[PDB]
């Protein structure tokens, strides 16, 4: 109706470069480095971790079987 | 009125009745949230225990704690898929 | 009126815990006196009403049958 | 309100309000100090026991 | 300033006089019911603090 | 004096895009007067793809000290507690316990700590009170 | 104006919600603990439904 | 002093230094709506509020500590 | 005790938040201490029953999970 | 006046007194008036006075008898 935002030039360059970063992007070895530690090293970093500890930890109603502090103390001199 | 539930086995039918298999999965469940009702009720007697207890919540609640802690591993829901489509004898 | 499954547990456990001890006369002097409403609400609360018999007789009997209907061991 | 060119502030007269008041919050905790001193200087330092008298 | 603002900051102020020595009893006394709080037995050391301290260290935080 | 924060490229080529010097605009001065005085932003000025991490939205940038030296400040403090920290121990300066810790009646107040028994007095009594 | 459109309205809900509350709370003292919303109809039980997946089994079997 | 346009923006807490020119009347109806609410609390909280620690006798923990081993 | 200790400070500040508007700053500043106020005294009550009396007090609204 | 360590009480008296778990030791005798006296008194300084210092100095005596312990103990360890 009335153009109620005062529309900017180089903001919408802006918005615009950001919605269409992909147009530019290029798999160099830069992008190759960051897309292996995102999509593969990461992962199987959890990977490892998940299936590890996948039904190793009995942790419902533990128990404690150890005594915790110390009967007899033993001075330094 | 409060029904009750129409205590029925795997380990007794056989499941090509769907009728019946319908039942065995249904008693079981409710079994299962038997348990879990007794394990609230053991620990709300762990709780007016350990208040009225005070320092002596040690001595006074010890039987009652330990039977939380051994139940509390397995009074919840299981579900009826688990034991349905395994036979522990084998 | 609706009656989830862990509402119906609740009065399912105090059903059985009449039909196994009929012989004890506290035990239905409570249960008789424990209102509907009041069914749910067992432990310290704001109502006075007398359970404590009720508890004790739940943390000395297991209720449930699951091990009847598991008619399979290893 | 005139502004003086060239003229130091001399001493300030409050409201005499606050001026006792300032006093009597003060001399209350001075006289508190001395109190506790007058009656518990030996168990402060250790010097003494609470018991022993 | 006015009143107002002086009339919380004179209640503190004597509350910042008195209040420790009114209440030391109810959360410092020795043996005093306080439940809520556990402090185990192997971890009680309000005796070793109060009587075995050098009376040089009851007065170092002052002095310095 | 100020210098730009890190993971700031020193270029880029997006296409047409056009290509301005990264500036952060904290730093500018804010005695001057723009269309934007809050943002120190005039109207139809450039942005830097990357200008969310160089405005007044984006973190505080501090600039007093390099980040190295100021790491190296860090690291020196604590380094200082911690030799401050290790001579006392390895030296064994620390005064020893006056007396015997505290002691308790009745093998040690196993029966008011949860033990049930002689066999888990152990594992629940405090230090037992030997003599009587 | 404090008793505007807009201010009346919360309260409303919170007396109309209490007082069908309590009217509910009386009305099962005297029908046996049923509800209010009786009127509306009855919760089927499974008597009746497990006919229709006896049936419906049959048919998918 | 300065200008805050009142005449559309009105939120609810006032829109810079806002007193109604009835401030007396409405202030009278919410005191006595205030004070009608606390009444209503402390009524409510004593008939709701219980002693933890009174609810059981210790005679009957101990029967719960036996049948529980 | 336990319910007016509680949630009076609540009420005044629903009352500032809603009502400021149409009572002024002045009355919503006072009306949000008297609120605060009742909390302070029912608190001192509730401190001398619990701490010298050594009772405790309890209200259950209703189940949240 | 207290000049020796007090009797030890029964385990029920200490469970009947409810006496702190850390607290319960030879002073539990004394330490009865004590906490009974400070709630009649509102835990104020100058309500329990007495009772107060019986229970302090008993405490002292608790901490010098394990000074003996310790010392006792410093001499096994160096003859062995
Ligand atoms: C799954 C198959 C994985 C194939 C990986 C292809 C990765 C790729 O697209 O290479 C990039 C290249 C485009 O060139 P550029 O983006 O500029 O990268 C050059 C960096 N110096 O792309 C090319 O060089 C063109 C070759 C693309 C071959 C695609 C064949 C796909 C056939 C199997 C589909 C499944
Ligand atoms: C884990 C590492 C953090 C990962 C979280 C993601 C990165 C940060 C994203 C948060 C969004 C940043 C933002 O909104 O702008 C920065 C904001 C500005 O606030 P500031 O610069 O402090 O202005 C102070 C003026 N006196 O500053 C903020 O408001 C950020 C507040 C701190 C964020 C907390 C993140 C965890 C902090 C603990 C990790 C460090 C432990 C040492
Ligand atoms: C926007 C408003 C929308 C309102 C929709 C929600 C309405 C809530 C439904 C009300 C149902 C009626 C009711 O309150 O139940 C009655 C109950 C007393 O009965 P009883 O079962 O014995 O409770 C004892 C619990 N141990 O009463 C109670 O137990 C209520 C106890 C509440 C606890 C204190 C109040 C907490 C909230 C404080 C602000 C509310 C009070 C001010 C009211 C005006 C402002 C909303
Ligand atoms: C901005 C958008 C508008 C939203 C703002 C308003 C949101 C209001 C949210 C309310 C949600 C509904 C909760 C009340 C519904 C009633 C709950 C109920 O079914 O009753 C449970 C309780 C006892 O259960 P029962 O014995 O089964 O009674 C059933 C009888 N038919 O019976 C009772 O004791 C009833 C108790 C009623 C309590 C009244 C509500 C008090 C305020 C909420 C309390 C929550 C705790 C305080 C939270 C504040 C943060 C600490
Ligand atoms: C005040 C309430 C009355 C206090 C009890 C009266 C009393 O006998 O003690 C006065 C008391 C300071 O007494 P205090 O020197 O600490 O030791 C007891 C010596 N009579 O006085 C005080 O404790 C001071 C009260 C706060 C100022
Ligand atoms: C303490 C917090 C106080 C909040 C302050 C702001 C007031 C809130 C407000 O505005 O809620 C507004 C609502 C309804 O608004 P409406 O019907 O559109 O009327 C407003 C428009 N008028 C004035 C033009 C007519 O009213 C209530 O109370 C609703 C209470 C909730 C009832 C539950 C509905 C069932 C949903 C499904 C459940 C499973
Ligand atoms: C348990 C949760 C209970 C919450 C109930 C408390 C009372 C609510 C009061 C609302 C009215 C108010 O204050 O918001 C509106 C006021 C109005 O501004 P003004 O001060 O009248 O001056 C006006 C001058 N302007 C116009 C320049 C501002 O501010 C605002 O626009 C602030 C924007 C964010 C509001 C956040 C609301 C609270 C969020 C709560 C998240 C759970
Ligand atoms: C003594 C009694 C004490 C208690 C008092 C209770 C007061 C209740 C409120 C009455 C006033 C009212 O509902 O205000 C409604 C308000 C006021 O704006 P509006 O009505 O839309 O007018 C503006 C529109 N116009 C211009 C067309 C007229 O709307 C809101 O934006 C409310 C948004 C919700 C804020 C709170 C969210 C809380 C979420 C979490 C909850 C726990």
């Amino acid at each position: 109706g009335p153009h109620l935002l005062r529309e900017d030039a180089s903001f919408q360059r802006y918005g615009q470069l950001r919605d269409n970063l992909a147009t530019y992007w290029k798999f160099n070895r830069k992008a190759a480095r960051n897309v292996f530690i995102f999509l593969v090293a990461v992962p199987a970093g959890l990977g490892y971790l998940a299936y590890n500890y996948e039904g190793k930890t009995p942790f419902v109603g533990k128990r404690r079987t150890e005594p915790i502090f110390e009967q007899d103390y033993v001075p330094r001199k | 009125d409060h029904v009750r539930s129409p205590n029925v086995s795997f380990d007794d039918i056989d499941y090509n009745n769907s009728q019946d298999l319908h039942n065995a999965q249904e008693s079981l469940l409710r079994e299962q949230w038997i348990r879990v009702s007794a394990l609230k009720v053991c620990r709300k007697a762990l709780e007016s225990c350990y208040k009225t207890s005070g320092p002596n919540h040690y001595e006074d609640c010890r039987e009652i704690a330990e039977k939380y802690l051994n139940m509390l591993p397995d009074h919840r829901i299981q579900g009826f898929l688990g034991y349905q489509k395994n036979d522990p004898s084998k | 009126d609706d009656k989830s499954i862990d509402e119906w547990a609740m009065d399912e456990l105090l059903l059985r815990l009449k039909e196994k001890n009929l012989s004890d006369v506290e035990l239905i002097d409570e249960l008789d006196k424990l209102s509907k409403s009041h069914v749910g609400k067992i432990g310290a609360s704001e109502i006075n009403k007398r359970d404590a018999v009720i508890i004790e007789r739940i943390l000395n009997g297991e209720y449930d049958q699951l091990s009847g209907l598991k008619k399979k061991e290893l | 309100f005139k502004y003086v060119r060239g003229a130091i502030v001399p001493k300030p007269k409050v409201h005499p309000g606050y001026v006792i008041t300032s006093k009597f919050l003060g001399g209350l905790m001075w006289f508190w100090i001395f109190y506790r001193a007058k009656q518990d200087y030996p168990v402060w330092f250790g010097l003494k026991h609470p018991w022993e008298h | 300033n006015d009143i107002v603002l002086i009339t919380p900051m004179i209640i503190l102020t004597i509350l910042s006089i008195f209040g420790g020595y009114l209440l030391r009893d109810i959360y410092l006394g020795m043996g005093s019911p306080f439940n809520e709080l556990f402090i185990h037995p192997n971890n009680l050391s309000l005796i070793e603090t109060e009587f075995s301290l050098p009376s040089i260290l009851k007065v170092l935080p002052l002095i310095t | 004096k100020s210098f730009l924060p890190h993971f700031i490229p020193k270029n880029y080529s997006y296409g047409d895009y056009p290509r301005l010097k990264p500036e952060n605009l904290q730093k500018r001065d804010p005695y001057l007067k723009y269309d934007d005085q809050a943002n120190k932003r005039n109207f139809n000025e450039p942005l830097h793809p990357q200008q969310d991490d160089l405005d007044m939205w984006a973190p505080d940038h501090f600039d007093f000290v390099q980040d190295s030296i100021a790491l190296k400040w860090f690291g020196t403090f604590f380094g200082v507690l911690a030799v401050f920290s290790s001579v006392i121990y390895i030296g064994g300066l620390y005064p020893e316990k006056p007396a015997n810790p505290r002691n308790y009646p009745f093998s040690g107040l196993a029966k008011d700590l949860g033990a049930s028994s002689e066999e888990d007095t152990l594992l629940y009594a405090a230090k037992i009170d030997k003599s009587i | 104006n404090i008793f505007n459109k807009w201010n009346v309205t919360p309260f409303v809900w919170l007396f109309a919600t209490v007082g069908i509350f309590q009217w509910d709370k009386s009305h099962r003292e005297s029908h046996d603990g049923k509800g209010i919303l009786d009127f509306l109809g009855e919760i089927k039980v499974k008597e009746s439904l497990d006919t229709y997946f006896k049936e419906y089994q049959t048919k998918v079997a | 002093h300065h200008i805050h346009t009142p005449s559309y923006i009105k939120p609810p807490t006032g829109g810079w230094n806002f007193t109604p020119a009835n401030w007396k009347q409405n202030t009278v109806l919410v005191l006595v709506g205030f004070t009608a609410c606390c009444v209503g609390l402390y009524k409510l909280g004593e008939a709701g509020s219980y002693n933890p620690k009174l609810k059981y006798k210790e005679e009957e923990l101990s029967r719960w500590n036996q049948s529980a081993k | 005790m336990i319910l007016l200790c509680i949630f009076t400070p609540f009420l005044g500040s629903l009352i500032s938040g809603f009502f400021g508007r149409y009572i002024g700053v002045n009355s919503s500043k006072w009306i949000v201490c008297l609120s605060i106020f009742v909390s302070v005294v029912s608190t001192y009550i509730l401190f001398i029953d619990v701490i010298f009396n050594e009772i405790e007090y309890t209200y259950n609204i209703m189940n949240w999970l | 006046g207290v000049s020796e360590l007090p009797e030890l009480l029964s385990h029920e008296e200490m469970k009947q007194n409810k006496i702190p778990l850390a607290y319960r030791d030879r002073c539990a005798r004394l330490l009865v008036p004590l906490n009974k006296c400070r709630k009649e008194g509102w835990y104020m300084p100058w309500n329990c006075v007495q009772e107060r210092h019986d229970y302090e100095q008993c405490q002292y005596l608790d901490f010098k008898r394990r000074v003996k312990e310790l010392e006792e103990i410093k001499k096994q360890r160096d003859a062995a």
